[PDB]
RNA sequence: AGUAAGGUCAGCUAAAUAAGCUAUCGGGCCCAUACCCCGAAAAUGUUGGUUAUACCCUUCCCGUACUACCA
RNA sequence: AACUAUUCCAAAAGUUAAACAACUCAACCACAAAGGGAUAAAACAUAACUUAACAUGGACUAGCAAUUUCGGUUGGGGUGACC
RNA sequence: GUUUACCAAAAACAUCACCUCUAGCAUUACUAGUAUUAGAGGCAAUGCCUGCCCAGUGACACCAGUUUAACGGCCGCGGUAUU
RNA sequence: ACGAGCUACCCAUGAGCAGUUUAAAAGAACCAACUCAUCUAUGUGGCAAAAUAGUGAGAAGACUUGUAGGUAGAGGUGAAAA
């Protein structure tokens, strides 16, 4: 494991984050850290953002996961592609890997019009699927999660409870 | 003023060494006298000023043995007479 | 014991002033520069380096002066010329062919097109033509002439870009300077000072140079023909 | 300030007597230098609101160099002495009892400053009919200007908008400061396409 | 320009005043009481010397404009 | 005198896997010679000891080399 | 070592800050663009750079220079040899 | 011309000449000067000349590299025209 | 700590070089004052802790010389004789 990417993993972990909407009704995203964590709220917000930013109801949610696919031992593990079919496939899918190996993966989850319960269930399957490559408990495998739609930005999913 | 050992080894050469404080040029404001003095101060003096929460507090709280400056004693005497009078 | 420098005169005067030799001894009294001492007694002439200097501030316009005589100055290797105008006289460095009964124009008005370059006129570098030979270069506006004053030394203007002039010093080193600095057109007088031949060891003693020491020093690594690239241009323009 | 200790031990003198000092007791060694330490921060109470720091009467742990050079000499802040803190704490009680602070939090003041000079691009797609409501307008702040806006805070001019144009939006922070920001409704563009067309070209 | 004075040859400026004179409302302690120099005591500041009775030789030269025949117009002699 | 130090095909070099070039011998090309192309032969100064030899040591022999100073 | 000169780091002073690689295969839209098939996060938990003259601490290079010695036996010492 | 005053007055040192090297510039030296200038050195007028060599060392460049009017260097063995 | 009243060099301020030969005040020439000290002989506790006698080199210059000041031992000064 190179020390350059170890610094990157330390940097992303050091990014501040806070729970809930602050006291100020209107505030800058620069001034206050990320607030949106709930998966159910995030899925509803993406559907809401579809109404706010009027587009097609069907949108492919290409989730970005800042997965810690490194720092198992002093020698880094190699990328692979584990294929596991989702319980609610969108209308076996390969798990692609970053060309730059910057510890982030872009894998489609499901369509926007799918219910939040099914999409969240697909998310839980993805979390277990990606960790199958290195299921060891020596080092954490997931650092941050960012769920973005086709016409929306990602949200910092509170993925820590869903890790086990 | 003192000596030192090169490479911090006892069996090495004995060398005369002089350590000098780093001096800075600052102008300070005193509320009692309402005048600005351009005084050669050190980083430790500024830390003591912040520790005492005031330039006037630093002069009036630190004793003679802690100040070790005739300008400081005269500065204290000027302000001490200001309060009493 | 601390000594006192002879440079105590405060008011400018054309007449020669008394001068005391040093001999390489600093104010303390120890030798600092060797091979100096025992020269012929000399008098110093007060040389006015700043070419543009009006008599009064009431009329800051350009003025024209007249050359009276060209004399020999023991201190410098060039020839100085007496110049009178208005109610004052000045000793200024004479160019290659300055003679008696001649008129010299001093000006600072930077004109757009050009100004004809005469052999004695002093004009700012912004108004001189591109291909002009200059001497008595003023490094900064109002500072005075410091560069190019030896006998036969002349610098050549190169180009004027974004209101800034670039000149070539006699050492073939480019120098950048603001175009408003005053400079003199021409070559410094006494052109054949380099071709002068000293006939005997005594003539060196008359000039004031003592003989070198007799210690035999083996040459080190510093010696030998060194080929080095020209250093970059020296610029006195302060970029904000 | 240097800190040194003697190489050779000094014999004791326990009756309040000055000990005997020898030449070998002059040999020091540098154990630590105070200028090489990672220096701390200085906490100060602000007596006037700063552009990027907190507001009038707030606690900020600013850098030590800044406090002694521009904050304290200019009167923008005062030393955070324990006696000085309670003066501001008691001062807050008077205003907040009757809701008279109107000073905003440390970030709240910066929100006003940014919104004073800002422009929002409300990108709408004409392929489907769109109606602008305060919930929609708050979305564009988060994406374009990076501003999180409460849905109730926005006060639209109450005129339904169905075509692109120029309008105004009223933004209120903490119910104390009201800011009227320019509104620019233009056709929506994909940021990947938008940045390619304009930023990459120019 | 190039002024013709030299720092060493020119008369030195007066030494800086002692720090005691800078403290408002504080009478300095000087050695003027013992009318001789003493280390550790502040240097006194004296008013300009004013001889009650004028002396011809030892007085300062009067200014040129003090002469009754002084005139603003510049005459050349 | 002492010390240093070397010998290898006819010759000069490099390796101890005794090779490379040239010379020598035989053949081809040309009117003939040389060049050139092709093929073959050829050695570890000497004695002894180095598992056994060779690069090593020893003995013999030739030749090379430095130094021989203060009074 | 000091000292002189060269270079780096630290101290000190100051300056600026919230960010870029689509391409429509279908197809909406009179345009300009659009929607489906991604438009993230992040910049760094401060960061980056400059700093005249003086000047402190810790290193690098060079100049100059400081401290101290230069074994023994030997048919006199050196040389060769020996311990 | 100069030197070991008090055992060496010289073939030694200096010297006109030639050449190399380092420096773009202000209030006490150099200098009240500014590269035809001023320092750190070598060799000795003039005349004819100053050959080859950057491997090593040193210096510069501070990287490749460049420098000997920088310190310094500037070859063996064997055969071959009657002798 | 004290010493540049001798000596090495320099900064001030002064003072000397007659005759002779040459368009010459030319680091030219003959020869005094003057300044150095080549060779030999006396002298060797001597007149002298470096001299006397004879003989010599320069003698308008990089020359002699008076007064006074400056540089001080890890240094000063030096047409290098340590
Ligand atoms: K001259
Ligand atoms: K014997
Ligand atoms: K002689
Ligand atoms: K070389
Ligand atoms: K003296
Ligand atoms: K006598
Ligand atoms: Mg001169
Ligand atoms: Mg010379
Ligand atoms: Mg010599
Ligand atoms: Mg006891
Ligand atoms: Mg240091
Ligand atoms: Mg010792
Ligand atoms: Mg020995
Ligand atoms: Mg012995
Ligand atoms: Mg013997
Ligand atoms: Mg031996
Ligand atoms: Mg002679
Ligand atoms: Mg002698
Ligand atoms: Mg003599
Ligand atoms: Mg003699
Ligand atoms: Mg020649
Ligand atoms: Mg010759
Ligand atoms: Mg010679
Ligand atoms: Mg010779
Ligand atoms: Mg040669
Ligand atoms: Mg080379
Ligand atoms: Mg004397
Ligand atoms: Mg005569
Ligand atoms: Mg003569
Ligand atoms: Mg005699
Ligand atoms: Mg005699
Ligand atoms: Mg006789
Ligand atoms: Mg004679
Ligand atoms: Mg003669
Ligand atoms: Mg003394
Ligand atoms: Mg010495
Ligand atoms: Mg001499
Ligand atoms: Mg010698
Ligand atoms: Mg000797």
């Amino acid at each position: 494991a190179s020390d350059e990417k170890k610094d990157d993993i330390e940097k992303i972990k050091s990014y501040p984050f806070m729970e809930g909407e602050p006291e100020d009704d209107v505030y800058l995203k620069r001034l206050y850290p990320r607030q949106i964590y709930e998966v159910e709220k995030a899925i509803h917000l993406l559907k809401k953002f579809q109404v706010l930013d009027f587009t097609n109801p069907n949108q492919g949610v290409y989730l970005d996961l800042t997965l810690d696919m490194t720092l198992g031992k002093k020698k880094k593990v190699e990328p692979f592609a584990s294929v596991l079919s989702l319980p609610y496939p969108f209308t076996g899918h390969e798990i692609k890997v970053d060309e730059e190996r910057e510890n982030f993966l872009e894998t489609k989850i499901a369509t926007l019009n799918m219910s939040s319960d099914q999409i969240a269930a697909n998310l839980q399957a993805v979390i277990n699927e990606v960790c199958r490559q290195r299921p060891l408990n020596l080092g954490p495998f997931v650092v941050r999660a960012f769920l973005r739609s086709s016409t929306s930005e990602g949200l910092l999913i509170k993925i820590e409870p869903l890790l086990p | 003023l003192g000596h030192r050992y090169v490479n911090n080894d006892k069996l090495s050469k004995r060398v005369r060494k002089v350590w000098k404080p780093q001096l800075f040029q600052r102008e300070l404001y005193s509320e009692i006298l309402d005048k600005r003095f351009t005084v050669t101060v050190t980083m430790r003096t500024l830390d003591l000023i912040d520790q005492a929460c005031g330039f006037d507090f630093y002069i009036l709280k630190t004793p003679k043995e802690d100040l070790c400056s005739k300008f400081g004693m005269d500065l204290k005497r000027g302000m001490l007479l200001r309060l009493a009078r | 014991a601390t000594s006192v420098s002879w440079k105590s005169r405060t008011k400018y005067t054309v007449m020669p002033v008394k001068m005391r030799k040093s001999g390489g001894r600093n104010h303390t009294g120890q030798i600092q520069v060797h091979g100096i001492g025992g020269g012929h007694k000399q008098r110093y002439r007060m040389i006015d380096f700043l070419r543009f200097r009006p008599e009064h501030e009431s009329k800051p316009g350009p003025f024209e002066e007249k050359v009276i005589a060209v004399r020999y100055d023991p201190c410098r290797s060039a020839d100085i010329a007496l110049v009178a105008g208005g109610n004052r006289k000045r000793w200024i460095i004479a160019t290659e062919n300055m003679k008696a009964g001649d008129t010299v124009l001093n000006s600072d008005h930077i004109g757009r097109m050009a100004v004809a370059a005469r052999e004695g006129d002093a004009h700012p570098l912004g108004a001189l033509p591109v291909g002009t030979l200059i001497n008595n270069v003023e490094s900064e506006p109002g500072r005075g002439a410091q560069y190019i004053r030896a006998a036969g030394t002349c610098g050549v203007l190169l180009r004027k870009v974004n209101g800034t002039a670039i000149i070539q010093l006699p050492s073939k080193r480019q120098m950048q300077v603001l175009e408003t600095c005053i400079a003199t057109v021409g070559r410094v007088s006494n052109v054949d000072h380099n071709k002068r031949v000293i006939g005997k060891a005594g003539r060196n003693r008359w000039l004031g140079k003592r003989p070198n020491s007799g210690l035999w020093q083996r040459k080190g690594g510093w010696a030998g023909r060194k080929i080095r690239p020209l250093p970059p241009m020296k610029s006195y323009v302060k970029l904000p | 300030t240097v800190i040194v200790e003697r190489w050779w031990k000094v014999p004791l003198a326990g009756e309040g007597r000055k000990p005997r000092l020898h030449r070998r007791h002059r040999v020091y060694k540098l154990v630590e230098d105070t200028k090489h330490r990672p220096k701390d921060n200085l906490e100060l109470v602000l007596t006037q609101s700063v552009e990027e720091l907190g507001v009038r009467g707030d606690l900020v742990s600013v850098k030590k160099s800044v406090g002694r050079n521009r904050l304290l000499p200019q009167g923008l802040a005062v030393y955070a002495s324990p006696e000085n803190k309670k003066l501001f704490e008691e001062e807050k009680l008077l205003r907040q009892e009757g809701k008279l602070e109107k000073l905003q939090t440390k970030a709240g003041e910066a929100t006003v400053k940014f919104l004073r000079r800002c422009h929002l691009e409300v990108g709408m797609k004409n392929n489907v009919k769109w109606e602008l409501n305060p919930e929609i307008v708050a979305r564009h702040f988060l994406r374009n200007l990076g501003v999180v806006v409460a849905p109730h805070a926005l006060k639209l001019p109450e005129e339904p908008i169905t075509q692109r144009g120029e309008y105004w939006c009223e933004v209120t922070v903490n119910g104390l400061d009201t800011v009227r920001v320019p509104m620019s409704v233009v056709n929506f563009e994909r940021p990947k396409t938008k940045r390619y067309k304009y930023w990459l070209a120019q | 320009a190039y002024e013709w004075g030299v720092r060493s040859t020119r008369k030195p400026e007066p030494p800086p005043l002692d720090r005691v004179y800078e403290i408002p409302g504080l009478e300095p302690i000087t050695y003027a009481g013992k009318m001789h120099f003493m280390p550790g005591l502040a240097r006194p500041v004296f008013p300009p010397w004013d001889p009650g009775w004028t002396h011809p030789k030892f007085r300062r030269l009067p200014p040129l404009h003090e002469h009754p025949l002084y005139k603003d117009q510049a005459c050349y002699v």
